[PDB]
């Protein structure tokens, strides 16, 4: 008996332009003798041609899977459109379906702090920037590190956790040389989310943040 | 862009047992239908197709419903369950924000012992000899799982099945679009508490209360969305934002604060 | 015979992933006769129902001004997808069929640099914050402001002028309350374009940024 | 045909002193006409009648789960003593037996930082303190805060998340009024984990932590 | 600059602003180290509305300096 996990797509993709989203429906414990799977793919409930399937893959367990991958522009998932994958087996008494649309939930602007590497890891030859990223709902989030207008790949973000209001909450740490820190490197957190204007919002962190060492001279005559 | 229909349930429990009957009130506010419903009820790999010459269908069979009103697309899928089991939570179909939301869970012909309600697969409130979970305002902070336990009279103890609370907002988050932001002084610009209600909540009467910076607009709340100003001075030119509510005042969210600046 | 004319989408309704591109096909001079027309859309040479048209206005010049509009999925135009907008028209003895894609050519990323308002305003009521955005091509590029991640509506942008090394730059002024720039708000100018990291950047700005918070020096009577 | 499963102890239960550790290993599947199952529990080759079985309970779908709670003491799962629970089911002909134990590799100790809540958090009103807890292995942390000896419960800590280096790391965060934090209290973030030495450490963290110094040197005269 | 005027800028044409009038706007491109050098520059605007029909601000690397050292006076 075949069975049929279908995936949203990843957060990061429904929301820039420059990455193409896609939701993908896999058929697994497909045996040797039924090496044909024909995909219909529903666009709330209308038949779509530009679904793209990959070939067969072999399996360790004596199995195979097929995957299906339907290019959708974000307008569409952005506004909570349901997708059906049709799975047409001989091995199967009847096509199942399977339903995917982006969950429906009051939005919440994601309000975005980076702090500073505290005093302890100078010490270390790495110090580890953070972006909290606080109260937002859903839990469709994408943090990505920039400095100088230029990506950064040394990155890790915790994945969301629900808080006391609801809302989640997540972390991201930029692992950088101190060096770069040490000297003006400006490093930007950028995120991205549903409810934000625009679906974006960028926050500055660098080595001169919030240094109120102030000598507050008062000559008085 | 969403002509989509939605089912009304009553009794408003998404679960019952299998001695009841339950009605789908295919509604569709703009796009009324007082008749030629396609109730495209599917199960185990079906299509019945069962349509009604009214807007209510009562069934008692489990699956997965939808309507099909004249003119306009399929409804929005409800998935039903008619179970035998020994314990059932039962739960609203869809809950707003504000809504006064009562999370029973009753046994099959039996008093159940020692209820223990759960949430997020763990302990939220004990109810002793209790099956009814009563939420007075629903909000964000509700979400996720919910399931309870309670004892049989000897046989065993029983979980009830996972209902999935997911609070939506009654209405889009309020924006202050104003006709102009840069009104020359002596002018009318006409203040828009844009929102767009959820469906399901249609209606509703909303009230809009216009504020200047921290002065309540007008006098306390109207229910039109057009603040319509006469003449702008300097005087009055600092951040706008706009309360929409229900009738209870029970729900009340408030726009983002856009300033307005008077041009001379 | 009518006669087809056509406006890309704007730079704005093609960058925000929030809004949506309506190509539009402009054509005049339909003769009173023959006032039905239809229009036809390729993606690569495929037809799509999509695609809707505003009803036909006579204009002063008696001549109905009919024009199709289609709605474009923002990465098929950023990749440089062609369309072609079919005029069909009786009088015409053939289907005029014309061509557009992206406007091709290398991009070059957009450098931001807002810059704080002088002293010597701050004695006026209205402070003026400026962002120059320069070294960029083509101009098809929109400039947003935010504040506390709402937008502001008080915000005018020069046109894109050709610069000295073959690029472009623009402009974009704020107009705020002094006492809002006097509580040290933060006011973020947010620029779109192909070139960029996400297709956007959001180089913020607050009350003092240029000067370091080191020590400030008084002296009294 | 039941199935089992054996869950390890919670990371904070087998670190910590006052709570108590148990392994659980749990049925499912258990069929009304079968339910009668026994539990066979090894702790690495000697059997134990210390172990609590709770009572047989019915799911909604009429599958009875069973779970049998072992309680441990905390220097057998340290050292990494391999637990197993061999089930008794009358489908499967002979009873079902499944290892576990501690995750076994080369410890490393967390390097816990704390930081303080970003300067423009500091208008909201609640702030929120964070503990990045850095490099450890393995992903067996309990973290808690402390203000004065009594311990906080508005706090919420995300998972642990595997780091470039093979190693993990997992932050915490800590919501207090900012009527608390701007006081002066001081908030200690405790960290147990199996590496460290005595299996603790104590961040201190107050509202002077990221000032270096501060002069308001005046010369009155 | 220093009293004779240079090419080598652009200036955006004129955009109306909210209240009606306009606004514009004048990059001049200098080589970084010579900007450095603290020299000073001056831009000029001839309008008809304008007493005199001119009017010059001069800025230059100390004008615009952040100036940390804030040296601000108290009555
Ligand atoms: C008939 O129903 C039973 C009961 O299932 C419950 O009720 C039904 C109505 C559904 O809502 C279920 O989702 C719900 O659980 C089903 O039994 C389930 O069977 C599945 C598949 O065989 C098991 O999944 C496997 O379990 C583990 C991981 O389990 C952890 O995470 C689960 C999250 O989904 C939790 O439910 C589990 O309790 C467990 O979590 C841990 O629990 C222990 C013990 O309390 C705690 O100490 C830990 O702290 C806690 N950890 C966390 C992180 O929460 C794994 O092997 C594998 O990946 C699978 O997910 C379910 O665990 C099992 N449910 C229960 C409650 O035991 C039957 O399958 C149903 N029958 C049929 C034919 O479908
Ligand atoms: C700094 O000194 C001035 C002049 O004496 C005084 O008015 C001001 O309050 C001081 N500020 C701080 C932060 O100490
Ligand atoms: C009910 O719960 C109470 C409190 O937890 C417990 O002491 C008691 O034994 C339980 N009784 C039954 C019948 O389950
Ligand atoms: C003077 O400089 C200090 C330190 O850079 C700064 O905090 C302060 O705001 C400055 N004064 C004014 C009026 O901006
Ligand atoms: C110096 O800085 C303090 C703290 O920001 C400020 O309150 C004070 O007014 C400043 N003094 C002068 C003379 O600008
Ligand atoms: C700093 O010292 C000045 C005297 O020059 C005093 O007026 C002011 O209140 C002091 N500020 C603080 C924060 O102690």
């Amino acid at each position: 008996g075949p069975s049929v996990f279908l995936f949203p797509p990843k957060p990061k993709d429904t929301l820039m332009i420059s990455r193409t989203p896609e939701v993908t429906c896999v058929v697994v414990d497909v045996s040797h003798e039924d090496p044909e799977v024909k995909f219909n793919w529903y666009v709330d409930g209308v038949e779509v041609h530009n679904a793209k399937t990959k070939p067969r893959e072999e399996q360790y367990n004596s199995t195979y899977r097929v995957v299906s991958v339907l290019t959708v522009c974000h307008q569409d998932w952005l506004n909570g459109k349901e997708y059906k994958c049709k799975v047409s087996n001989k091995a199967l008494p009847a096509p199942i379906e399977k339903t995917i649309s982006k969950a429906k939930g009051q939005p919440r602007e994601p309000q975005v702090y980076t702090l500073p590497p505290s005093r302890d890891e100078l010490t270390k030859n790495q110090v580890s920037l953070t972006c909290l990223v606080k109260g937002f709902y859903p839990s469709d989030i994408a943090v990505e590190w920039e400095s100088n207008g230029q990506p950064e790949n040394n990155y890790k973000t915790t994945p969301p956790v629900l808080d006391s209001d609801g809302s989640f909450f997540l972390y991201s740490k930029l692992t950088v040389d101190k060096s770069r820190w040490q000297q003006g490197n400006v490093f930007s957190c950028s995120v991205m989310h549903e409810a934000l204007h625009n679906h974006y919002t960028q926050k500055s962190l660098d080595k001169s943040t919030g240094k109120p060492t102030l000598y507050n001279v008062s000559l008085i005559m | 862009r969403t002509p989509r229909p939605i089912i009304f349930l009553q009794p408003p429990w998404t679960t019952v047992f299998q001695g009841e009957r339950v009605t789908l009130t295919c509604k569709g506010f703009r796009f009324y239908s007082p008749q030629k419903t396609k109730w495209y009820h599917r199960y185990l790999g079906k299509e019945i197709l069962r349509e009604t010459p009214d807007n209510i269908l009562e069934v008692q069979e489990s699956g997965e419903y939808r309507c099909q009103a004249q003119g306009s697309p399929l409804s929005s899928p409800v998935h039903l369950d008619f179970s035998s089991a020994s314990l059932i939570l039962q739960a609203p179909l869809s809950v707003f924000e504000g809504d006064s939301v009562v999370l029973r869970c009753r046994a099959k012909a039996e008093v159940t012992l020692n209820n223990t309600i759960y949430k997020n697969d763990n302990v939220l409130a004990f109810l002793n000899k209790r099956t009814d979970f009563h939420i007075p305002h629903a909000c964000l902070k509700d979400n996720g799982a919910y399931r309870c336990t309670g004892y049989k009279e000897s046989c065993c103890p029983v979980s009830s099945n996972t209902v999935k609370i997911q609070v939506q907002e009654p209405f889009t988050r309020p924006v202050l679009r104003a006709s102009s932001f840069q009104p020359i002084s002596g002018n009318p610009v006409t203040l828009t508490c844009e929102t767009q209600l959820s469906l399901e909540r249609s209606d509703v009467p909303l009230r809009f209360r216009f504020f200047r910076d921290d002065q309540t607009l007008g006098l306390g709340w109207s229910l039109s969305p057009n603040f319509q100003i006469t003449a702008m001075w300097s005087k009055d030119s600092g951040f706008y934002w706009c309360k929409a509510a229900t009738m209870p005042y029970s729900v009340i969210s408030d726009s983002p604060r856009s300033w307005i600046q008077v041009q001379i």
